[PDB]
């Protein structure tokens, strides 16, 4: 076990899974709501 | 020997909080509204 160590990253790790859709549609709520409120 | 064994909270707790923004200055705007209205 000499030729390589292949520590994992944090790109090994499963990335956006779950949160960045939360992330996501909560920025896309808050910019409708700014939106909105701009209109008025 | 069978078994074996970030999140959105930081994100939504603040987003009402933002929606509080919204939900204060509308009626505020209509003081604004008023206060240019006053003088």
């Amino acid at each position: 076990r000499s030729n390589g160590t292949v520590s994992p990253s944090a790109f090994l790790e499963p990335f956006s899974a779950s949160v960045w859709v939360m992330m996501f549609v909560m920025l896309l709520i808050v910019s409708a709501i700014a939106v909105f409120v701009f209109e008025y | 020997r069978y078994q074996e064994c970030l999140t959105f909270e930081n994100m939504a707790g603040v987003f009402m909080l933002v929606a509080g923004g919204i939900v204060a200055g509308i009626f505020l705007i209509f003081i604004e509204i008023a206060y240019k209205r006053h003088k």
